[PDB]
């Protein structure tokens, strides 16, 4: 012509922001060096930092995905059915 | 369009309609008796005078189109010539022209070459050498916000 | 083959449709002078609607019958006076009055 | 099709199904109890009721929408008397507003009562009761019918057996008229 | 004119950048716009508040009357029917007194609980925000506010009261003024009566800064004195004009 | 993708509204071809003079001085009419005297002509300026395009429409330069909540964060691919346009760093789109296409200097009404209104105590006033 439906090539073909968002939603734990190595050396470190600061937080030097990225506003707990806001508060 | 200047240009063209064909003697007689170079500076705001002369030249060149006899056409063209050569505004306002108007005046030059309306090619060549023509797509400015 | 002769219509919702019950009649009302000349034609002919419809080209015989029934139901004294009065059948002057009525309705449409 | 967001209809026109159906049911019950569906077609009243419900569920964005516009958006053949049914139902709602306290002080109208239609259906029982205290009939009958069914003058004058022959003669067609009719229908 | 060239407005899709702009909080100048209030808008606000209050007061009474009617229609006893009728007439008299109460107390105090979003989306069709309506009703649409202008006996008191308060609080200034007005109007009139703080007197550094401004952002002869004031707090338009125009 | 097949001449389509489709590069090429130019140098004149013009006419068609010697004497200034324009039968002089009287009535000296002086100075800024480097001299015949822009809603929808700035662009230069030269307020706008940390310097402004931007001319989508943080909203746009048979044909997509103004296919007087930051849309109206001249700016470095700039009123601080606002507060109890506005000093002295603690609950954001460029 799960959340891991997109492969590595389909991921790389997406913008840097979407790439970082998907990588965080998938792994939820990854160093900045590992993120840079996975994204590629041709991408700017400042760009990767600006992309990860919006979808992750710093915990003991490592980066952890935000809670709202994993639990959208319309989602709920798959085990108890509580709203996503409570899950986000608990994860925070 | 400039209302009073439109009427003035129409009156001058009506007088040229009764004058001789292309003879510069009658153009000099007109410049003597009525002085079609009536007003350029007077005493008014700088930009007001500038836009006054701008609209004058724009409307004159717009009126200078193909259909008229050898009197009206020549009258309009050399009214423009005089207005540009007696430029009392500090910037020399360029006469606004259309794209195909250049090919039109080229065909007019060809007609003059294969004709004997003397001094017409001369005045037009002097005007060209004076670097007066600035060409566009429309004889005025147009938008969509009106 | 139909060379783009007709246009598709986005009608007939598959959901449902309702009824109309009123299709064609859609009569046209009369006027004062027209009612006057109609009473004149009544006095001149009678109740036979065939001749009335033949002499009235622009109004339908069914409309004439409806008007006559309405007059019989509402204004009986007028029908009685019409049947009392009588006029011999005129053809040329009647056609002249028909042309006059045509001109009058043309002026009305102009207004 | 105001239940699922389709490409044509934006999301603003999309409304809830259950609530709108309940509102339409309340409105059509009010119409049936106020003598609006008796003698008239029911589907125009149903259309007017569902339209009023769709407007009351969000009066803000739908204050300018018209009946024809709603029919075009919903892809439904607009009934002819639906407009008259809507005008009568809105008059009934204005009467209910006048019965109520705060609405009669607000002095609403047939265009501003749509936002309070919902409140009118909260206690419509006593409202309709008082409205009937202070019958719904066609407009052609509520024009002050002073002389209802006027008694016609009984005329049983029969004479002996007939009247005369002058009427027979005036009914019979003259030879002149016969010849004229023959010439005309020749 | 129209500003919808590409997306006419029938199916404009909310894209990723658009939703990110909406979720971040970058509200440049669109929703922060303010439109002057109108007399019919004031009347509508008052009418809506009165109607909401009366409806919230009557709804419990209407439900109680409905319960009494249900008891009447379901209870076949005659001894309790007298008590039921007495209670119904009592509720009727209560409603009558509520309706007879003058239209002066049903407006509520300055700070009372209401449903601002409900009133807005019902009456104002969403044109006026709930917070704007709340503010307009709390400080500009109350019959207890003194519409009389300052009688030259409030500025001298407020210049000391607000000075003692350090401008740190809103309600205390008006409460200490005690003229039954709103702190907004009070501060507005006080700051319109007083003058600027008068930063300094003929500072060469500020003069050269203004010269750099007149050299970088000036066009022709007109000078944007408001642009000049923006980068220099503590000045006033007329004095700055008369001073900078010369020397 | 090749350009739309059409004649270079801009044939009209609507009366006094706009012309039909045409190319820009071929337009300029034919424009330069149909004449010789070599006149944009200002070398007319600062001795043998008759023989030079004699040789010139010898190459011309007349090769004689019979008519020239008389016409050059006739067309002089010593025989031309300072003096009061009166004592002659005229028409426009009546309107002139009426305007003079109306001026003497209320207009005082020579002033109150703000926009007039603005236009004067913005036109003089491009008169005979030479480039710093010799390699930056604009070649003769370069296409100059005038392009009005309508970004903002904050103006007079009543006054015939005069919303926003107008730019000049060079043909041979890239569209990315115009993109970066458009002075949008949304680029300076900054997002984020800073009520608890008011002294924190706002970092990563919208200009740096939302690098997504794309032009739209005659169904052609030019998306900027210069930075690795630019998304593609044209993807969703095409998805919407193709998900239903709405009558819109297939649209082409291209890069903004590979297509210049010459390669464009535009219609003078027709509105095109420039959409960035998701919803920040500018209506682009390319009005005039003209060649370079010695009186215009001959420096390629500063051509996009605007010929027109719209005045904008700054939002003043609601508290003092003496300084321009810099912060916008929502859900603030101490604020008089909901869409409120404060300046630095007023915000500090109102929303914070003597030590700087946040007095009361509210939501404060950096209010970038629209009047920041001028």
């Amino acid at each position: 012509q799960p959340s891991n439906v997109l492969s590595m090539a389909q991921l790389r073909t997406l913008p840097l922001a979407d790439q970082i968002k998907i990588l965080m939603k998938n792994v939820k734990v990854m160093p900045f060096a590992n993120l840079m190595s996975l994204l590629g050396p041709s991408i700017d470190s400042v760009a990767v930092l600006r992309g990860i600061q919006k979808v992750a937080m710093l915990v003991q030097g490592n980066w952890v995905v935000k809670s709202d990225i994993l639990y959208p506003k319309d989602s709920s707990s798959p085990h108890s059915g509580v709203p996503a806001e409570v899950l986000c508060r608990g994860r925070d | 369009t400039p209302p009073g200047l439109q009427t003035d240009c129409e009156a001058l063209l009506s007088r040229f309609q009764e004058t001789d064909s292309v003879r510069f003697e009658d153009f000099t007689e007109l410049w003597r008796n009525m002085k079609f170079g009536t007003i350029f500076c007077g005493r008014m705001r700088n930009l007001e005078k500038n836009m006054f002369t701008k609209e004058a030249l724009a409307l004159a060149w717009r009126y200078f189109l193909p259909p008229y006899t050898f009197q009206i056409r020549v009258g309009a063209l050399y009214l423009l010539y005089g207005l540009y050569n007696t430029q009392l505004c500090q910037p020399k306002q360029k006469i606004r022209v259309a794209l195909k108007d250049w090919d039109e005046v080229l065909k007019f030059q060809q007609d003059l070459v294969n004709a004997q309306h003397f001094d017409a090619a001369y005045i037009f060549r002097k005007l060209r050498l004076d670097r007066a023509f600035h060409f566009t797509a429309m004889p005025k400015l147009l938008s969509y916000r009106m | 083959c139909v060379v783009e002769e007709n246009d598709p219509i986005f009608e007939r919702g598959s959901t449902t449709t309702y009824s109309s019950f009123r299709k064609n009649y859609y009569s046209k009302p009369w006027s004062n002078k027209e009612t006057d000349m109609f009473f004149l034609a009544i006095s001149m002919v009678g109740t036979d609607f065939s001749m009335i419809g033949q002499l009235f080209p622009h109004r339908a015989r069914i409309e004439i019958k409806n008007k006559f029934k309405r007059e019989e139901k509402t204004n009986g004294w007028r029908i009685d006076k019409a049947f009392q009065e009588k006029r011999p059948f005129d053809f040329d002057f009647f056609a002249h009055l028909l042309q006059k009525v045509l001109a009058e309705e043309e002026k009305r449409k102009q207004k | 099709k105001l239940f699922q967001a389709s490409p044509s209809v934006p999301a603003k026109y999309v409304e809830d199904k259950e609530k709108m159906l309940s509102r339409t049911m309340q409105l059509v019950e009010l119409a049936n109890e106020t003598w609006l569906v008796t003698g008239r077609h029911p589907l125009p009243v149903i259309t007017a009721a569902t339209f009023l419900a769709w407007q009351s569920l969000q009066p803000a964005d739908r204050l300018s929408c018209s009946l024809a516009r709603f029919c075009k958006l919903a892809n439904v053949d607009l009934p002819y008397p639906a407009s008259s049914r809507l005008q009568e139902l809105l008059a009934v709602l204005l009467r209910m507003a006048e019965q109520l306290a705060w609405l009669r002080v607000l002095r609403l109208d047939k265009r501003s009562v749509v936002k309070h239609i919902g409140d009118l259906l909260q206690h419509r029982q006593s409202l309709v009761r008082s409205a009937f205290r202070d019958l719904l009939l066609p407009p052609c009958m509520l024009k002050s019918p002073k002389r209802i069914c006027p008694v016609p003058p009984v005329s049983t004058v029969t004479g002996d057996e007939n009247i005369s022959d002058s009427e027979i003669e005036q009914y019979l067609r003259t030879p002149q008229e016969v010849r004229d009719f023959q010439r005309a229908q020749a | 004119p129209y500003f919808k060239d590409k997306v006419t407005g029938v199916g404009p899709p909310a894209n990723e950048d658009t939703r990110e702009k909406a979720a971040q909080g970058i509200k440049a100048f669109e929703e922060l716009l303010v439109t002057k209030w109108k007399n019919w808008e004031k009347a509508l606000l008052r009418k809506s508040v009165v109607s909401d209050r009366l409806q919230r007061l009557l709804q419990p009474k209407l439900l109680k009357l409905e319960y009494l009617h249900q008891k009447q229609s379901k209870v076949s006893s005659e001894l309790e029917r007298q008590a039921l009728e007495k209670q119904g007439r009592e509720a009727e008299k209560e409603i009558q007194d509520i309706n007879q109460l003058p239209e002066e107390a049903l407006l509520g105090n300055r700070l009372d609980s209401h449903d601002w979003e409900k009133i807005s989306n019902i009456n104002f069709e969403g044109s006026r925000s709930a917070e704007e309506i709340r503010k307009f009703w709390q400080n500009s649409e109350h019959p207890s506010i003194n519409k009389q202008e300052w009688s030259r006996e409030e500025e001298e008191r407020l210049q000391a009261i607000a000075a003692a308060h350090g401008h740190l609080e809103w309600q205390k200034i008006a409460e200490e003024l005690g003229t039954s007005r709103s702190a907004f109007q009070c501060l507005q009139k006080f700051q319109q009566h007083n003058k600027a703080l008068k930063r300094k007197e003929w500072t060469e550094e500020e003069d050269r800064m203004l010269t750099q401004l007149v050299q970088e952002m000036r066009v022709g002869s007109h000078i944007p004195y408001r642009r000049i004031v923006y980068y220099m707090e503590g000045r006033d338009s007329m004095q700055l004009i008369y001073r900078w125009t010369k020397s | 993708v090749s350009g739309s097949g059409g004649c270079n001449f801009p044939e009209y389509e609507l009366p006094e509204l706009n012309t039909r489709a045409f190319h820009v590069g071929a337009f300029g090429e034919l424009w330069r071809g149909r004449l010789r130019g070599a006149g944009d140098l200002s070398l007319r004149e600062p001795a043998a003079d008759s023989d030079r013009e004699d040789a010139a006419v010898a190459r011309d068609l007349d090769c004689s001085l019979e008519a020239a010697a008389e016409l050059r004497a006739v067309c002089g200034l010593d025989k031309l009419k300072e003096v009061i324009p009166e004592n002659t039968d005229l028409v426009t002089l009546g309107v002139r005297k009426r305007f003079l009287e109306h001026r003497e009535e209320t207009i005082t000296i020579d002033r109150a002509c703000r926009q007039e002086t603005f236009v004067y100075e913005m036109e003089s800024h491009a008169i005979g300026k030479k480039p710093e480097n010799s390699a930056d001299m604009i070649e003769e015949g370069e296409l100059i395009l005038s392009v009005n822009i309508l970004y903002p809603v904050i103006f007079h929808k009543h006054k015939e429409h005069k919303p926003y700035q107008t730019m000049l662009v060079l043909g041979s230069q890239k569209l990315t330069q115009l993109r970066d030269s458009i002075r949008c307020v949304s680029d300076l706008q900054i997002g984020g909540e800073f009520s608890n940390t008011p002294d924190q310097a706002p970092e990563h402004i919208s200009k740096d964060l939302y690098k997504s931007a794309f032009f739209y001319f005659e169904g052609t989508f030019y998306n900027d691919k210069r930075y690795p943080e630019c998304r593609d909203l044209s993807r969703t746009i095409i998805e919407w346009s193709e998900s239903h048979d709405r009558g819109y044909g297939k649209f082409q997509t291209a890069r903004m760093e590979d297509f210049t103004f010459n390669d464009l296919c535009i219609k003078l007087g027709f509105p095109y789109l420039y959409c960035h930051q998701g919803d920040c849309e500018h209506v682009i109206v390319i009005t005039d296409i003209r060649l370079v001249h010695h009186d215009d700016c001959l420096d390629r470095t500063l051509y996009p200097l605007l010929i027109k700039k719209h005045w904008l009123w700054t939002r003043k601080c609601f508290v003092c009404k003496m300084y321009t606002a810099r912060w916008v507060t929502n859900n603030d109890s101490f604020a008089p209104e909901d869409p409120c506005f404060f300046c630095d000093v007023c915000f500090r002295m109102l929303h914070y105590d003597s030590e700087g603690n946040k007095l009361g609950e509210f939501l404060a954001y950096p209010y970038v006033d629209p009047g920041t460029f001028n």
